């Protein structure tokens, strides 16, 4: 998904009790809140 | 023999039997050039350290390779001079940085640093490793002080010899 | 402002940081290692220590 | 730690690095692309490019 469609047409949320596993996806902008920024940008759509 | 090559510095070449190429450097350096003998894909033949003064201090590294062990190096390049020449701005960028500086000569100035060897007589030492800056100190006009190294098998192995006079 | 996120490698591992993209390597690699040790004390990796002389 | 000297070769081209002995290869295989190309485009010679689909 992060490669054929962009991050201004589908985005992405994990919901995890394992966020270790999930600790690649910080990198994808699909995953970047527009709405709350922080230090690294956009905020990172995974909640526990 | 001269070449210019993609490169970076102009380098000349000598050949006989076989090429031969120097670089001068300009208090001790490492001794450590014995892992340069076995590039990434070359393989020379000897690392000679020479050195030659008083007064007209001069230290050299002279250099051989034989092509006919390196045939499977010089098939991959567009020339076996630009192999070595490659191969001695290899080792003349890694000597370079320090206090002491490092360029290939060119062969006008090989043929200069031929007759400044020359200017117009003792045992070779078995064991060396302490003596050099003490076999500097005999009284002569010139003095002419030089160590070679070899790959007698993969380790390399060390011999020195002099000339007074 | 904008700010790399960047993934610094260090004895094996690879941290993640924020660093300012306009200001010099030498200003912001002063706080840099200490957040790298921190973190390696926090996976419990012996800290990055330097020996004889450099930067 | 540990690292390599080695050579690289690529796009008619042969260039010497260090490389981060114990480190996954897929840890620095971008990197690397990005440097060959980097010293290809200063070299003046056609960068590297993906054909397609591959790796």
């Amino acid at each position: 998904l992060a490669f054929s469609h962009g991050p201004d047409h589908v985005q992405m949320i994990v919901v995890t009790s394992d966020p270790d596993r999930w600790d690649w996806v910080k990198w994808i902008p699909h995953f970047g809140d527009p709405r709350r920024r922080d230090a690294a940008g956009n905020a990172r759509m995974v909640y526990t | 023999d001269h070449q210019r090559r993609f490169g970076h510095d102009v380098v000349g070449i000598r050949e006989y039997q076989g090429q031969l190429v120097a670089v001068v450097t300009v208090w001790l350096p490492v001794e450590a050039v014995a892992a340069r003998l076995r590039q990434f894909d070359v393989r020379l033949d000897a690392i000679d350290i020479v050195s030659v003064g008083t007064d007209e201090h001069h230290t050299w590294l002279v250099l051989r390779m034989d092509p006919q062990r390196n045939v499977a190096a010089v098939a991959a390049r567009d020339s076996v001079a630009a192999t070595l020449a490659a191969a001695t701005e290899r080792l003349a960028h890694d000597l370079n940085g320090r206090r002491w500086t490092a360029r290939p000569l060119t062969s006008s100035e090989i043929d200069d640093m031929d007759a400044t060897v020359l200017a117009g007589w003792v045992s070779p030492r078995d064991i060396t490793s302490e003596t050099l800056e003490r076999l500097w100190l005999p009284d002569t006009e010139a003095t002419a002080v030089t160590v070679r190294l070899r790959p007698r098998h993969g380790g390399v192995e060390v011999s020195a010899w002099v000339r007074y006079h | 402002p904008q700010a790399a996120v960047v993934a610094i490698m260090a004895a094996d591992v690879q941290i993640a940081v924020v660093l300012d993209a306009h200001a010099p390597i030498s200003v912001m690699i002063d706080p840099l290692l200490k957040v790298v040790n921190t973190r390696l004390r926090e996976l419990g990796v012996a800290p990055l220590e330097a020996k004889g002389r450099g930067r």
